[PDB]
């Protein structure tokens, strides 16, 4: 009767749901196919003599334990006579990349080597330079051998890999400038906000623009140290601070004003400014306001712990970085007079259904991004199986009007959707037009593309072998046809131009012609500025277009509209395009914020992408770099070739800076397991992990560190699913006091931060989350001098199989809504937390102490019988009681606004009681973000996913009933309609982050409608009063009443 | 009929989305209609909204601006149902079926990218396992220099007794190859084995993303052909 008896026949009664939640995999250990060796192992030893003497060892035994053991044990063995000294020998081996690895570090363990089948062979060391074979360290660090790169074909690789190194020298030679001031510098540079100026509400908080600070010392041994409590302006300086704290510590009863004054200046230079309880310095004249530590100190009520620390226990700590060189050290295309053409030949590798297609075909195209010449297809010939076409396929456009950075992009289809794509280059890294034959390996179609051809898509053919091979030939012209020289493209410009002003002005209904020729319209002139002003993502009409084409000599009054230039210039038109090589040569610099547009996938064109660098080179401070490296190095996968201006530029500033590099390192790092860019970013980390100094040796304890964790976590979510967590607790406390991992997860940086030290384990509080993606939470020793200053405990949660970087994203964005907002004078406190990918959907998010999901407020203040609406509202009157409650509720209000619009404006998923979480002194902030930019509305929504409970309206308005019509509440609403207006007119921002991520292989990031959503969301299109009126509509829908004027 | 007009930012590139080189469509007023030509959004001689557009379906656009070489596609189904209700059914089953299908397509793209994995750690470990034979193929080769050696040298001195415990030794390394090799050969078998359902893994994706754009594309015929009557914007959720 439910179900009408019918059966499901098919429906098998074993079959995924059940306990479906921790989708990626999978990886082998510490040896072959097993994660974890056995306790106790049996090697095999293969001597120089021929005899195999099979040890038994066990599994943490170090390289001289093992050796003092073999050669003891090769006494009692055949042909004794014949081995040397035990010294004088080093351990060899296959390891599970597939080298032979010589190991040279024999205080390493045996399940740290990564060996393949466990056996050691003995030998000499080979080759008298055993310092340069300490690549491995490299090779650890990036996650593949130093000797992979060297057996590689191509020749732009191995430019690359030696071009490069002029980067190095010249950051390396500016870090040895002032040694050991410089050397520190790099180490530990200056963790300061962008501007020195002050938001009102910070100020406010200063009684006068002033400060009470504590300085503190140590004497002998060390132990007593002493507080000396400064009370001095925000924006003085460090070394004036030093001086009082020193004028203090040193005033006295037997010595005069002078004696003092003289002792001053002979103690006032030898120590600097740390933080206590974390490695962060002042090491140069900002304003100490201005300094990030001071800044959320002022902000969180609390009263600033420095240390007067001597310089030379800071240049103890420096080691040399001491860089080393490797063992590594025609006619112009606008001759050529033919059309394109390029032969398909055939198509090997397809795997089709022939019952269910009819017919399979290729399509093709040229690009720049958007395309020059009507996209073409070949006959549908020998379809399914068999497929071969032999068709010279024919484009209209003359080979001198491709641009340099033109692009092939093809596709085999069936009758229509597509089965495979791959796009070529129709130059080379050394100018050289293309010609002869290319054997293309596919890349399979992803799951947004449902459009045909993929050209946004990576440049070049898949490694992965056995995929849709399809080959081809291109046309040979009796020679290498080179792009012209700048000289060259200069000059035809200078005609290209010098011939425009002699046509007649009867041919000036061309409409591409501007003969309003230095004079102009105002309403013109107006109108320019009127598209400046639109967003990347408003498309540009052909009449606009040509009017900026035209219009292009005062389009240099407004540096800005660039972008919209570029996107006007006929490409497929070398008139057009020479002319525009020569604007772009010397066109004003602009912002940042706007030179980033031009990196991402729609400027293509090398000219543009240096214009581009250039303005980062000037406009572009230390502080902005880190916030936007994501969508820098996202960026690099769009440009042509490896060798390149903006890889020069990171490499630079991150052998410059090292908390770049830091970051640098781990985003690089992070996307190694994907073949797009294995390549690439494999030889740029080699190249930072060659020039980096010692910090190759602190991320290598990082680095061994992050795989512990990857092969514990591997095992507890696969052989020990099925058990009590008691049992797999049990043997989680089991392994990490194994000694192995007592080394490996000890002393090292956090690399969500590498200021903070992590120092000893401290286990009775490392354990498993209930979540069945088993993530660790981790907890360390500050081991800092001052650790008591700042945490005593550092704790931080390891998460395998979760795709961190969409969260990544979001968080980022937050926090730059929130610096947007902030210097805007609207203080929104928002908390976005920590999070690292540091792989294939493996990754580490920050702690944030004393929070919890508003459901165990309800579970904890939970009546016994069958909870209230109050309950939040209580337990924060619980925390904050007296004038900390008014405050507390002034903070959770701030916050709660301004995570209300972010979370509306970029469309985040579902909030609910597990996902909201509230602090002891009140901030709110959310937590696991999932689908950022609405990506469950591909099964007009214009969502809005925080929506204010009773629960949160009670808590904004103290106690009220009838929360809706109280000032408490008319307060919040003005906090929200400002913040939204806010994020409004920095949109450009937003899109253009949102667009350079389009590289990563993010499902929500496939296309530019993806990013679409966020204009609807600000509502672009309209005007700020309509802005603002349909934002309040939009509020007004989800919470049933509240919501005009 | 210049309301209605058949074809008369957002949601035009979604209607836009996957169609031919040739079709069209016409959309801050403080600012210019806007023609939707896909291969181009977009004067002087005004002599001409239906006027201009029937003009341009049968001409291309070459003349009017120098590269636009293409003219041609407008743009029924539904059981041509004028039902309402039970065209409201209709969209909830196509978009289960739709929703049903993507699943299918998503867990395939997990076991293909898996299956590249996997395939390409075995290919390494076959290369490494080669490696490693070779080094014990150079070691039984190692000691048939030496230990002949020592057999020659001497020979009366601990005669059997010498020479069995080389020879076991010897027996126990060139047996142990063949371990390793009948190891390797082991891989190898399992990787065609996988190679054959990654094959396979392609197959079925291949013949699921026709079946998944039709099933799209009719859904958003049957969203549209609601909307067209009673806005019902809110209604649609459910389904
Ligand atoms: C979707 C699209 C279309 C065109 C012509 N240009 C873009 N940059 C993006």
């Amino acid at each position: 009767s439910y179900y009408h008896h019918h059966h499901h026949h098919d429906y098998d009664i074993p079959t995924q749901g059940a306990m479906g939640s921790m989708p990626p995999r999978p990886s082998s250990g510490e040896l072959w196919g097993i994660h974890l060796m056995p306790p106790r192992i049996l090697v095999e030893c293969l001597l120089p003599n021929g005899m195999i003497v099979t040890l038994e060892c066990l599994r943490e035994a170090t390289l001289i334990t093992i050796k003092h053991e073999l050669f003891k044990e090769a006494r009692k063995y055949p042909l004794h006579q014949l081995l040397q000294d035990e010294s004088s020998y080093i351990f060899v081996s296959v390891t599970q990349e597939a080298e032979r690895e010589e190991f040279f570090d024999e205080t390493r363990r045996l399940c740290d080597l990564r060996l393949f089948q466990p056996f050691l062979k003995v030998i000499e060391p080979v080759g008298n330079r055993e310092e340069k074979i300490l690549n491995r360290e490299i090779g650890f660090a990036i996650g593949m051998p130093v000797c992979e790169f060297d057996m590689v074909k191509d020749p732009e690789v191995q430019d690359f890999r030696r071009n490069i190194l002029n980067v190095c020298k010249e950051a390396v030679d500016l870090r040895d400038l002032n040694s050991p001031h410089s050397r520190a510098m790099y180490v530990y540079p200056p963790n300061v906000e962008s501007s020195p100026e002050l938001p009102k509400h910070i100020y406010n908080k200063l009684d006068k623009g002033q400060i009470i600070v504590v300085i503190w010392v140590i004497v002998s041994p060390n132990n007593d140290k002493q507080k000396y409590t400064l009370k001095i302006n925000h924006d003085c300086v460090p070394e004036q601070v030093i001086a009082e704290a020193i004028r203090k510590k040193t005033r006295s009863m037997l010595l005069s004003s002078e004696q003092l004054k003289l002792c001053v200046l002979e103690y006032q230079g030898k120590y600097i400014l740390k933080v206590c309880g974390c490695d962060e310095y002042f090491l140069e004249k900002y304003p100490l306001s201005q300094y990030k530590y001071i800044r959320s100190c002022i902000m969180l009520g609390r009263m600033p712990n420095l240390m007067l620390m001597a310089k030379e226990s800071l240049y103890s700590q420096l080691p040399m970085d001491c860089f080393t060189m490797p063992s590594y050290s025609t006619k112009s295309l606008w001759v050529i007079n033919s059309a394109l053409r390029i032969k398909i030949l055939c198509a090997t590798y397809v795997n089709v259904n022939i019952r269910d297609i009819d017919k399979i075909y290729v399509r093709t195209g040229i690009y720049h991004g958007g395309e020059p010449l009507c996209d073409n297809v070949n006959t549908q010939r020998v379809p399914c199986s068999n497929p071969r076409w032999n068709e010279w396929l024919n484009y209209d456009i003359y080979i001198p009007d491709l641009p340099r950075a033109a692009r092939l992009c093809l596709s085999i289809c069936s009758v229509h959707c597509p089965l495979a794509w791959g796009n070529i280059n129709l130059f080379d890294y050394t100018d050289t037009l293309v010609s002869g034959k290319m054997a293309l390996n596919l890349w399979p179609v992803p799951h947004g593309l449902e459009d045909l051809l993929n050209p946004i898509g990576v440049t070049g053919s898949n490694p992965n072998k056995e995929t849709p091979c399809l080959e081809l030939e291109f046309d040979w012209f009796s020679s290498v046809v080179k792009f012209p020289d700048m000289s060259v493209i200069e000059e035809h410009a200078n005609w290209s131009v010098s011939r425009e002003a002699g046509f007649s002005y009867s041919h000036a209904g061309l409409s591409n012609r501007l003969a309003r020729d230095n004079e102009l319209r105002e309403n013109d002139k107006e109108q320019l500025k009127a598209i400046s002003t639109r967003d990347p993502l408003s498309e540009i009409t052909e009449q606009e277009k040509d009017f900026l084409w035209s219009h292009r000599h005062y389009c240099v009054t407004i540096p800005e509209i660039l972008p919209k230039l570029l996107l006007s210039v006929k490409w497929n038109s070398r008139d057009e395009v020479a002319q525009m090589y020569c604007l772009v040569k010397d066109w004003p610099p602009i912002k940042p914020e706007q030179a980033m547009e031009l990196l991402d996938c729609n400027y293509p064109d090398p000219m543009v992408r240096g214009f581009a660098v250039r303005c980062l080179e000037k406009y572009l401070t230390d502080d902005k770099l880190s916030q936007y490296l994501i969508q820098l190095v996202q960026v690099l996968k769009y440009e042509q070739y490896l060798d390149n201006l903006l890889v020069r530029f990171l490499l630079k500033k991150a052998l410059t800076n090292q908390r770049i590099g830091h970051f640098f390192f781990w985003h690089l790092k992070s996307e190694m397991h994907n073949k797009t860019v294995s390549q690439r970013f494999g030889l740029l980390l080699e190249s930072y992990c060659r020039a980096c100094g010692m910090y190759l040796k602190h991320l290598n304890r990082q680095v061994e560190a992050m795989e512990k964790l990857i092969n514990l976590t591997d095992i507890l979510k696969q052989e020990k699913k099925d058990e009590t967590q008691k049992v797999q607790m049990k043997f989680l406390v089991e392994q990490m006091r194994r000694p192995d991992f007592m080394d490996a997860l000890q002393g090292f940086l956090s690399p969500l931060n590498p200021a903070h030290q992590l120092g000893n384990l401290r286990l009775e509080e490392c354990r498993i989350m209930s979540s069945a993606k088993r993530p660790l939470w981790l907890n360390w020793e500050n081991p800092d001098i001052m650790s008591e200053l700042l945490f005593q405990n550092n704790e931080i949660i390891f998460k395998n199989g979760d795709d961190l970087r969409q969260d990544m994203l979001t968080l980022q964005i937050i926090r730059i809504m929130e610096n947007i907002w902030q210097n805007q004078g609207l203080d929104l406190r928002m908390l976005p937390y920590g999070c690292l990918s540091i792989g294939d959907c493996v990754g580490l998010i920050e702690v944030v102490r004393n929070s919890h999901t508003i459901m165990q407020i309800q579970c904890k203040g939970g009546l016994k019988g069958a909870f209230n609406s109050h309950t939040l509202h209580q337990w924060l009157k619980d925390k904050n009681k007296g004038e900390i409650y008014d405050a507390a509720i002034d903070l959770f209000t701030r916050s709660c606004a301004g995570y209300c619009v972010a979370t509306f404006i970029l469309g985040i998923g579902d909030r609910h009681n597990s996902n909201i979480m509230v602090k002891d002194d009140g901030q709110l902030f959310h937590i696991d973000f999932g689908h950022f930019l609405d990506h469950k509305k591909k099964k007009k929504r214009e969502r809005v996913p925080f929506v204010l409970t009773q629960d949160f309206l009670i808590v904004i308005s103290k106690g009220a009933q009838e929360c809706t019509k109280t000032r408490e509440f008319e307060r919040f609403q003005e906090m929200c309609y400002k913040a939204y207006l806010a994020i409004r007119q920095h949109a450009n921002l937003f899109i253009n982050l949102f667009s350079m991520m389009l590289g990563s292989g993010m499902p929500e990031l496939q296309s530019f409608d993806d990013i679409a959503y966020i204009r609807k969301t600000l509502a672009l299109d309209k005007t700020e009063q309509e802005a603002l009126e349909y934002f309040m509509k939009q509020m007004n829908d989800a919470h049933h009443g509240g919501w005009t004027t | 009929s210049l309301q209605d007009a058949e074809w008369y930012r957002e949601e035009v590139n979604e209607k836009l989305r996957d169609t031919a080189d040739g079709t069209f469509l016409v959309r801050t007023k403080m600012h210019g209609y806007t023609l939707t030509l896909r291969k181009k959004l977009i004067s002087d001689p005004l002599t001409f909204v239906v006027e201009l557009i029937n003009h341009y379906r049968n001409e291309s656009l070459a003349q009017y601006n120098p590269k636009l070489d293409v003219k041609l596609y407008p743009v029924d189904q539904v059981v041509k149902e004028d039902n309402i209700e039970a065209v409201g059914k209709k969209l909830h089953e196509y978009n289960t079926q739709f929703q049903e299908k993507s699943r299918e397509y998503d867990r395939l793209y997990e076991e293909y990218t898996r299956t590249s994995q996997e395939i390409q750690m075995k290919r390494t470990a076959i290369e490494a396992f080669n490696e490693t034979i070779k080094i014990f193929e150079e070691q039984c080769q190692t000691q048939e220099r030496y230990s002949k050696e020592y057999i020659e040298k001497f020979k009366r001195e601990g005669n059997e007794k010498e020479i069995q415990r080389i020879m076991h030794n010897y027996d126990k390394l060139k047996s142990r190859i063949s371990e390793i090799i009948d190891s390797r050969r082991r891989l190898e078998e399992d990787l065609k084995k996988q190679a054959a359902e990654y094959r396979e893994i392609d197959k079925r994706m291949n013949s699921i993303k026709p079946d998944l754009i039709q099933l799209r594309k009719t859904r958003d015929q049957y969203l549209m052909w609601l909307t067209q009557k009673g806005v019902r914007q809110k209604k649609l959720n459910e389904w």
